[PDB]
RNA sequence: UGCU
């Protein structure tokens, strides 16, 4: 994203099992790296590196 | 509405039925009149475009005609009879807005700065975009699907349009047409078109060693068969002809009229057509070597059809349909109705043409069966997001492709768009490269008579093509001269011809819009006089000094002369793409060298209307300018001085709009400063609070409270209370 | 429907629509005219009638549709565009109105005045 | 990675020629495993990688050489006794290109899939002269077939593999030593490996179908993996080898 | 065979040799004259309307210019398409309504084209 | 092609030398330079393009093709292979770009835009196919990857 | 080469008569006996020595 | 570049104007001629010229195949019919050259015979291209068709008397529609039949080697003196140009030429309505020196007034009676009064105050700005100054005009003082 | 993005609002940078747009100068109030029972 | 038709 008018979707699970699976498997703290080559994608960005 | 409608009426002036001879319906003169509304009870009343928008009706004028017919063998005439309603374009010759001052515009509830030029039907504003297609009656040499370098020609006359191709799939030239069962050799067609001597055929094709070596296989394949006479060739063509000596007659008819319709034959004299196919085969042979393949994206071979030609074709088709319906009704009524003599007035449908035009302008889908043309998206809703948005949408251009394939060829920016179309203005998305906008300074030519052009060409020593054989076509100094795809003849020392033609055009005896180009690779001088061609004004430069001077500019500023006087005094002239391809142009005065023929008027005119708002665009990137134009097409601001009385389904206005501080000459010209679409704010480039990480910005609470950025959204909610068939109404 | 219809009724409907489009009356007027024509054709006396009878029926249905909306239209022009004579026109008009009994609003004077003044 | 790649150009792999399809189109062709691919590349090693003479020799051996490309002139001479086509081979250019082609080799190449010309029709008079005297076949063909012979004779293969179209000598200038290899834009790996002087043990090809049909399914898998890895590295983006291994 | 020019052609036809030669020149559609008592109109004036005698002069200036002074205006004569095929000039005179005579006058080798000097016609007025 | 390659090499050398000179003359504390050093956004290439000189406008990995007959624009002589006539941009964004340079830059930009537009759909289709083909495999407990069957 | 009949102009083919090979047309009795040697060279472009790449 | 030498004369001949034709062979090079080929006859027509030459070719030459000649003769003709034979003997002896018409009109083409010091021009009555025609093949095809028919009929040894009486198959001469009749008229068969309807004319051939050739070659010349002034061919270059190119048939819509083509009064009126400020010398220079100064003065005095030596267009000329203010919509009379007041203020003093003018005329700022810009410019710290300087030359040259303008301005001042109550 | 045109526009607008003028940003021309720098140095402001600015939060001056100036910002029709969406159960389609 |  670039915060230039992007419309993003937000969904709310309707089941406790689905909620737990989303929190565990799709956790932001657990998916800090991509399975392509293991490089971290969630890191510093412009206005933070500088 | 002034000339083309009259020409169509003259072409379809007389209509009669086969049964009951001596009966006819003759049209004398057709009128469009002024815009009126059929609201009152059989009474006309002037109606304004704003009133039409408010009442959700069409802004059209009653089409009337004076006719004469024979009811019972007694000629009865009518001086004024309505037959339809033609939607009148705003700011046209017959529109009520033209020739009006701002005070009268205010009285009529219309903005003076409104660009106009759009139709109003059922309350919605539709604009007919400019269609961009390929030039007709032109040979195109290109690679085939598998990669066979062949040629094609789409001969389009006022009646039929036929595309015929020529391939070298097997080392020999096979001609393919939609009316033949199988592609036949070109030598058989040569023998059928009168020229039976193989020596003459080879001399017409060419006298070069490689030309003969490449054409040998065709002669061998022709000699393999027993085809040596015109009769045998025509019999073979007839046997190969598809169903729609009788076969020989049909073959001759297809060779004379169907194949290469643009090449005329005086009386079954195929000399011109033979020379044309010989030149085509010569071009194909020359291209079979060095890969000098012509490109389709070259706008010098493009034609722009404005709304005028589309409306003329639609009106012609509707008038033909009406004539056919009237003839059918007559054939059905007159022979068995009663002794009461029948006349057309009782069945003259006055709503046919009206509904046809209304649907063609509203739905946007045009289906002309007489020409087999099925187009869509011709008309689009005028975007009233802002004055800039409307002014930029009014000058758009759609392509014939219409997102068929991601070719990238026509979508790429070709150097031929110099001074004609805006390079940076293009919608960002799937339509990138297919939707374009005209430049700030450009013009579209119309059709001329072509009489004096041919007369001057014949008087300048152009030798008749029928007087000499085709061997002269293979000489290096003999240059062919073409006129709108038709072989005008041959000439020697084409420099003198071009110079004299340009001098005559500058003098004024020839229309300034007739273009003349010369291609040396093929040795062809093209004289273009058809409409739709893009032209641009240029100052004439002679001997390292332009013709326009400070004295002329001072006279223009004081009002002694005008642009027409400049055109007449051989100071500024219109150049086409094909003409500038050969002529040399200079950007500035310091760039003028010895080899210069013209001078650029202004460089900033290269950009379009939407791009003219960019301050200092030559200091930014191209994608930046593209996104800037795309967002200016949606910018929020005032629309016009009648924005309060205007009622649209969705409108966005700004509370305190302010004109830019850094305004461009294009802005001053388009008068955007009078209707700005933004505000100037004291911006500080810096990072603050980290809430502006990726393209975001931080606003001031107090600034927003003091009225900065205040916007107004106006929506419309419409309701209808109509009466049904029964005597009941919604209440 | 549209299948249990005779060629004569279809010709009558097409003539109604043609005269409506010639007079340039709205599609609501066209619908009302075709509806009244069907309602009149329902009867057998008008069903098995003369050709001039059914032509005057088309004319009178158009006239009734024009009157029902307070629209001025002269019976003279109606007869002129209908290929009929005033005598038989009035006779069949009286017959059909006595057979049906539909509302016949009187012709307003001001509307006809405006319609005729627009002609000059 | 398909979206990350921008489909750049000018990536000739250091040869400044032989435009090869790399990127999303190449990945598409690989995942489709088409029998015929666009611009196939075969890389072959040499036993004598330092001798440019031997490199050229094997190049001429593997590359298709047409008759018209080596013959200096072909003339259809009609002597008052008989008509025949005389081809003059340029022995100078032959020895310059280092092609083992003589009059006997040209005669043997002729009479192969050419309207069934009998051996007695072709004859040799000098050291570099070839005389072809056709005969009427009676199948809608008469003595006037010398034109078809002039049309299709110069395009007859005399030496090299018919499938090979263009073989070039690539050079690796490693500081240790400058070695030579063969880059063939053909679709025949079996013939390239069978040719003399080519180290068939270190011959690779880009056509997965040919690699499968020649060296087996494991060779095809290895070639697919290597090609995908190379195509992905050309764009500067890396992928774990396990993904391509699982795909293959 | 190098492409010759009209001035050198006339020079080598008159000075280098004295044998007569048959030429074929293409004149403009309308000549700068009026049909003399031909019942009119500004119509086309061709050679069929003019009478016999001296009608114009042929001048050869320096630098290879070849002009034709046919009155107050001056046309320019250039070399036409170099025809290499056989061209036989013949006169077919039908002296009698039943029998005529075809007389081969000579052969045509060179072709000339006369064109109005539009530049001069424009700069004059 | 040899002349083309030599001209491109000369232009690249000029570009690199101009960029090096700009980087050596620029003083520290400069915001563009600091951002290019830290890698947050921008780079030395963009800095040199917007300060020192813009690089050669390359279309499909080559110079601007001749749109007109034997020349890109009518403003240049025929058969002219000069850098400024074939696509070289001598001026920088700060000093302003000439009309021809701006037109060539717009050509390159539109080329890149259409390339990305085609790439979007092409990679979408490729990803759809690859996923529909590989959505059946899974890692079992016995360390053996098996399909659905 | 490509030869044509001076009489009609059609292509001439090489055939064998009763005395010597001759050019003849397929649409007229015109013929032309061969007296001396006749040749038609084409000089096909030779394959240049492709130099090493790199 | 002067005519140093080669001053050749041009003469015209009309002896063979209607008897001169141009025959050219596109398939025969100029090297080989038909002077040695014996000709037999030539078929021609007066109208729709299409000549067909019938020549003879040798047979004993080595370039002729006797077997193929016999074959083609037996194919085109019968065994011994010889009633309608394309060849007298059993060999191809005659050759047929057909003529094709290049153009309909050949008046622009002329044959030029060059002699020592003179060039004789003779018009051409027709130009035709001669090419070897192939009709013996069509006749052979017809012969083969009739032979196949005869074979089909004689398939049996003895053919019984066939009862194939021709029933009366008289079809209707149906009335052909106009479209079908036009199609039939434009069909190739109809044109061919119309051309064939005209009878042929046979002519003998006289080669160049004959004495008749040199006898008739002299008719291309004309008896006349060396120097004769032609009565015709005396039109000027402008007349020749008009002949060879005959014609087809804001307030600045009219161009300079369209303006000059109008009367002097309309010219001056349009120039004033366009510029609104121009000296008399500039007006004279624009109109032209051929127009009289008194006429220009009489024309300008009716549509302009004198202000500080310069001429300013009147207010009513710019604002007609039916016009109105494009910014406020006030009637044209008020605009005329305001413009007259502005002109009076300018004549009284070179510096005019916009605020004072507005306060006096009670007009709006935009109208005052337009009135001031029409005839003045903005000067800092001084207000509005007249765009042109004081022209005293015209005042000194025309004193009576100055007095007339002064009294007119006095009357206008009286009217303004009466209206605005100054 | 190499948007030096934005900086040039900002400097020109600052000079214009200071000197009571309207600078021109005409393509391939317009007011040069030297003219606006002269205007700024005549009016007393920095010739590069950067001015001494004090932080409002901490009240201490910033180590680097801030680039202030008037820029012509234009608001677009894309509104978050219109683009915001939240779907409960809501209705469904007749053919396929889905939102 | 626009948006990312
Ligand atoms: N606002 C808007 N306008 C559209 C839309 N789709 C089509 N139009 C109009 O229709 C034209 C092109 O639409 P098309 O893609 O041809 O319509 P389509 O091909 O049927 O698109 P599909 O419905 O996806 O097949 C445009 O140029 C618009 O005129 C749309 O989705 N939104
Ligand atoms: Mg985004
Ligand atoms: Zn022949």
């Amino acid at each position: 994203a670039d915060f230039d008018g992007d419309e993003m979707n937000l969904h709310l699970p309707q089941t406790e099992e689905a909620k737990a699976e989303a929190l565990v498997l799709m956790g932001t703290k657990a998916n800090l790296v991509t399975p392509r080559n293991g490089e971290p994608l969630i890191a510093a960005i412009q206005d933070f590196l500088t | 509405i002034n000339v083309e409608i009259k020409k169509i009426m003259k072409a379809n002036e007389k209509v009669t039925s086969d049964a009951d001879p001596m009966w006819y319906l003759k049209y004398l003169n057709i009128y469009v009149g002024l815009p009126d509304v059929e609201e009152s009870f059989n009474v006309t009343r002037p109606v304004s475009p704003h009133e039409c928008r408010l009442r959700d009706m069409t802004y059209s004028a009653p089409i009337t005609v004076d006719i004469e017919y024979t009811r019972g063998s007694q000629r009865i005439i009518r001086n004024a009879l309505p037959i339809g309603r033609m939607p009148i374009m705003l700011r046209s010759s017959n529109c009520v807005l033209t020739g009006k001052t701002p005070a009268e515009f205010a009285k009529l509830n219309e903005c003076p700065l409104d660009p106009g030029g759009y139709f109003i039907v059922k309350g919605v504003e539709k604009v007919i975009l400019i269609q961009e297609q390929l030039s007709k009656n032109r040979i195109i040499v290109e690679a085939d699907r598998k990669g066979a370098v062949g040629a094609s020609v789409t001969s389009s006359t006022h009646e039929k349009k036929s595309r015929t191709n020529m391939a070298v799939k097997q080392g020999r030239f096979y001609l393919r047409h939609n009316t033949l069962s199988e592609d036949i050799p070109i030598v058989i067609i040569f023998k059928a078109m009168g020229v039976e001597s193989d020596q003459e055929i080879v001399q017409m094709i060419g006298t070069e060693e490689h030309v003969m070596a490449a054409f040998g296989p065709s002669l061998e394949e022709c000699q393999k068969a027993q085809i040596f006479t015109q009769m045998q060739a025509l019999k073979y063509i007839g046997n190969k002809v598809r169903r729609q000596k009788t076969k020989i007659e049909e073959a001759r008819e297809l060779l004379a009229s169907t194949i290469l319709t643009h090449v005329p034959v005086k009386e079954f004299n195929f000399r011109a057509k033979c020379i044309y196919t010989a030149v085509m085969v010569r071009r194909v042979i020359l291209a079979q070597g060095d890969n000098k393949v012509d490109d389709r994206d070259y706008y010098g071979n493009k034609r722009l059809e404005l709304a005028g030609q589309l409306l003329s074709l639609l009106f012609e088709d509707l008038f033909k349909k009406f004539n056919s319906e009237m003839k059918k009704i007559a054939d059905q009524v007159i022979p068995k109705q009663r002794a009461a003599q029948f006349d057309v007035v009782k069945h003259m449908r006055q709503d046919q043409i009206t509904n046809g035009m209304v649907n063609a302008i509203s739905t946007g889908n045009w289906s002309l069966k007489r020409f087999k043309m099925d187009r869509q998206g011709v008309t689009q809703v005028l975007s009233r997001l802002s004055y800039i948005s409307a002014l930029g949408m009014m000058t758009r251009i759609s392509s014939q492709f219409e997102k068929t394939r991601k070719v990238s060829g026509p979508r790429s920016l070709q150097p031929s768009q110099w001074g004609m179309l805006c390079p940076s203005d293009t919608p960002e998305g799937e339509a990138c490269g297919l939707v374009k906008n005209l430049a700030l300074m450009t013009h579209i030519t119309t059709d001329m008579e072509d009489g004096p052009i041919v007369k001057l060409a014949s008087n300048l020593g152009v030798e008749d093509v029928n007087l000499l054989c085709g061997e002269e076509l293979s000489y290096p100094n003999v240059f062919l001269v073409f006129l709108n795809g038709n072989i005008l003849g041959v000439i020697r020392d084409h420099k003198k011809l071009v110079n004299t033609f340009r001098l005559m055009r500058r003098a004024g005896y020839i229309n300034e819009f007739v273009s003349i180009s010369t291609n040396l690779t093929d040795r062809c001088v093209y004289i273009s006089s058809d409409g739709g061609r893009l032209c641009r004004p240029y100052i004439i430069v002679k001997k390292q000094k332009p013709a326009v001077t400070n004295k002329h500019m001072e006279e223009l500023a004081q009002g002694y002369r005008n642009f027409e006087d400049f055109l007449h005094e051989s100071l500024v002239e219109y150049l086409d793409v094909n003409e500038e391809n050969d002529c040399n142009i200079a950007l500035y005065e310091h760039t003028i060298n010895k080899d210069t023929t013209h001078l650029e008027i202004e460089p900033f005119t290269l950009l379009g209307v939407c791009a003219g708002l960019i301050p200092y665009p030559h200091h930014n990137q191209s994608p930046r300018n593209t996104y800037q134009c795309a967002m200016g097409k949606q910018a929020m601001g005032t629309i016009g001085y009648n924005q309060r009385n205007r009622i649209d389904t969705l409108m966005y206005l700004l509370a305190y709009p302010q004109k830019p501080m850094v305004k461009t000459k294009t802005i001053e010209l388009i008068e955007f400063e009078k209707l700005p679409a933004g505000q100037n704010a004291t911006v500080a480039v810096m990072s603050y609070s980290g809430y502006d990480i990726e393209d975001a910005l931080v606003l001031n609470k107090a600034s927003l409270d003091r009225g900065f950025g205040r916007c107004l959204v106006y929506k419309n909610a419409k309701c209808t209370l109509k009466r049904y068939t029964n005597q009941t109404f919604d209440k | 429907e549209n299948e249990q219809v005779s060629r004569s009724q279809q010709r009558g409907l097409r003539r109604v629509r043609d005269l409506c489009r010639v007079l340039q009356l709205p599609p609501t007027f066209e619908d009302t005219a075709v509806a009244y024509y069907q309602q009149a054709y329902r009867h057998s006396g008008i069903r098995a009638a003369r050709l001039q009878k059914k032509e005057v029926l088309v004319g009178c249905c158009v006239l009734i549709t024009c009157r029902q909306h307070n629209w001025p239209l002269t019976m003279g022009a109606i007869c002129t565009l209908l290929y009929a004579d005033l005598d038989v026109f009035s006779s069949t008009y009286m017959q059909i109105v006595k057979l049906l009994g539909l509302d016949v609003p009187s012709l307003c004077l001001a509307e006809l005045v405006k319609t005729y003044c627009s002609s000059f | 990675p398909g979206t990350q790649m921008t489909l750049k150009t000018f990536h000739f792999a250091g040869v400044a020629s032989m435009n090869i399809t790399l990127g999303v189109p190449r990945i598409k062709e690989i995942i489709n495993a088409s029998k015929a691919i666009s611009t196939p590349i075969i890389t072959a090693q040499l036993d004598k990688d330092d001798d440019a003479d031997y490199a050229r020799l094997v190049k001429g051996r593997i590359e298709k050489t047409l008759l018209g490309e080596i013959s200096e002139y072909i003339e259809e001479v009609f002597l008052p006794d008989d008509c025949f086509i005389l081809v003059k081979l340029s022995l100078e250019r032959i020895r310059l290109l280092r092609l083992e082609v003589n009059a006997e080799t040209v005669r043997y190449s002729i009479c192969t899939s050419k309207l069934r010309v009998k051996p007695g029709d072709v004859a040799v008079h000098g050291e570099a002269v070839v005389c072809v005297t056709p005969r009427e076949n009676s199948k809608s063909s008469m003595y006037y077939v010398l034109q078809f012979l002039k049309e299709d004779l110069p395009k007859v293969v005399v030496q090299g593999i018919p499938e090979v179209s263009r073989a070039v000598i690539h050079i690796d200038e490693q500081s240790g030593k400058e070695k030579y290899k063969l880059l063939v834009e053909g679709d025949n790996l079996r013939a390239v490996m069978a040719t003399h002087g080519v180290k068939g043990t270190r011959t690779t090809s880009n056509n997965t179908y040919e690699v499968e049909k020649t060296l087996g399914i494991e060779a095809a898998r290895t070639t697919i993996i290597n090609e995908i890895q190379y195509t992905m590295v050309n764009h500067g983006m890396s992928i774990d080898r396990r993904h391509v291994m699982l795909l293959s | 065979l190098p492409k010759d020019v009209s001035v050198a052609e006339l020079l080598r036809e008159l000075s280098l040799t004295k044998e007569e030669e048959l030429l074929f020149l293409q004149l403009p559609d309308t000549l700068p004259g009026q049909p003399p008592t031909q019942d009119i109109a500004e119509n086309a004036c061709t050679l069929a309307d003019l009478t016999e005698g001296q009608v114009g002069k042929l001048l050869i200036r320096k630098s290879g210019r070849v002009q034709l002074l046919l009155g107050k205006v001056t046309l320019d004569v250039t070399m036409g398409t170099a025809c290499s095929f056989l061209q036989e000039l013949v006169s077919v005179g039908l002296g009698d309504s039943r029998t005529g005579e075809m007389t081969v006058l000579g052969h045509v080798k060179h072709k000339l084209v006369c064109s109005p000097d539009f530049e001069s016609l424009l700069d004059h007025k | 092609e040899t002349l083309e390659a030599l001209i491109l090499k000369e232009l690249s050398v000029i570009r690199d030398h101009a960029g090096s000179a700009c980087l050596r003359e620029l003083d520290k504390s400069n915001s563009p330079l600091t951002m290019a050093l830290c890698g947050s956004k921008g780079s030395f290439i963009n800095i040199s393009q917007m300060i020192a000189c813009v690089g050669q406008q390359a279309i499909s990995g080559s110079r601007v093709p001749d749109g007109f007959e034997n020349r890109s624009l009518p403003h240049f002589e025929k058969h002219s292979k000069l850098p400024a006539a074939k696509g070289f941009v001598a001026n920088s964004f700060y000093s302003g770009l000439t009309p021809t340079e701006f037109f060539f830059h717009t050509m390159a930009g539109r080329e890149g835009l259409v390339d990305t537009a085609v790439k979007t759909a092409e990679t979408g289709y490729m990803q759809r196919r690859l996923v529909k083909s590989l959505e059946d495999l899974c890692s079992q407990y016995d360390l053996t990857v098996r399909s659905s069957t | 080469m490509l030869l044509f009949c001076p009489g009609c102009g059609n292509g001439l083919i090489v055939e064998e008569g009763q005395r010597c090979h001759r050019f003849a047309c397929n649409t007229c009795p015109y013929v032309h006996n061969i007296t001396r040697k006749v040749t038609n060279r084409k000089y096909p472009k030779l394959k240049e020595v492709d130099d090493v790449l790199g | 570049d002067d005519p140093v030498v080669q001053e050749i004369d041009v003469y015209l001949a009309k002896s063979l104007a209607e008897k001169l034709y141009l025959f050219q062979y596109p398939v025969r090079p100029a090297s080989m001629t038909y002077d040695d080929i014996p000709h037999l006859s030539a078929k021609i027509k007066p109208k729709q010229q299409k000549v067909e030459l019938e020549m003879a070719i040798d047979t004993l030459n080595p370039n002729y195949c006797r077997s193929k000649g016999e074959q083609i003769a037996l194919n085109v003709d019968g065994a011994c019919a010889d009633e309608t034979s394309t060849y007298s003997s059993k060999l191809m002896d005659k050759q047929t050259f057909c003529s094709s018409q290049t153009t309909s009109n050949t008046s622009r083409y002329a044959a030029a015979l060059y002699r020592q010091g003179e060039l004789h021009l003779t018009p051409l009555h027709g130009i035709l291209q001669l090419r070897p025609s192939f009709s013996y093949l069509d006749k052979a095809d017809a012969k083969h068709r009739e032979r196949e028919a005869a074979n089909e009929a004689g398939d049996s040894s003895q053919d019984e008397a066939e009862d194939d009486v021709k029933q009366i198959t008289v079809r209707f001469s149906r009335p052909e529609s106009e479209q079908a009749r036009q199609r039939r008229v434009q069909s190739y068969e109809f044109l061919q039949k119309k051309h064939a309807e005209e009878p042929w004319v046979h002519l003998h051939y006289y080669g160049l080697r004959d004495s008749r050739s040199e006898h008739e070659r002299q008719y291309l010349l004309c008896p006349g003196s060396s120097g004769v002034e032609n009565t015709e061919l005396v039109k000027s270059p402008s007349e020749y140009l008009m002949m060879l190119m005959p014609p087809s048939q804001p307030s600045n819509v009219l161009s300079m030429a369209q303006l000059r083509t109008l009367p002097l009064a309309d010219q001056i009126k349009i120039l004033m309505k366009n510029v609104k400020v121009m000296p008399f010398a500039n007006l004279m220079s624009l109109l032209g020196p051929s127009i009289d100064s008194v006429a220009v003065l009489r024309g300008i005095q009716k549509v302009a007034m004198l202000v500080q030596g310069n001429w300013v267009v009147k207010s009513d000329i710019l604002y007609p009676k039916d016009s109105s203010s494009p910014h406020s919509g006030v009637p044209a009379e008020v605009l005329c009064r305001g413009r007259d007041f502005v002109m009076w203020k300018f004549t009284q003093s070179r510096w005019v105050v916009r605020k004072e003018v507005a306060t006096v005329t009670k007009l709006c700022a935009e109208d005052v700005k337009d009135f001031l810009e029409h005839m003045a410019v903005v000067r800092i710290n001084k207000g509005w100054e007249f765009i042109l300087p004081y022209d005293g030359e015209f005042i000194k040259k025309h004193p009576d005009v100055v007095q007339r303008q002064h009294m007119l301005w006095t009357g206008i001042q009286a009217k303004l003082e009466k209206v605005y109550n100054l | 993005r190499m948007t030096v045109g934005k900086l040039i526009e900002l400097l020109a607008g600052k000079a214009g609002v200071l000197d009571g003028r309207f600078h021109y940003g005409t393509a391939f021309g317009g007011s040069k940078v030297k003219d606006v720098c002269e205007d700024l140095v005549r009016h007393g402001y920095n010739y590069l747009g950067k001015d001494y600015v004090t932080s409002g939060i901490t009240g201490e001056p910033l180590e680097a100068y801030i680039y202030f100036g008037p820029v012509y910002y234009q608001k677009l029709k894309h509104m978050v109030l219109d683009k915001m969406h939240a779907r409960a159960r809501g209705p469904r389609a007749v053919l396929t029972r889905q939102p």
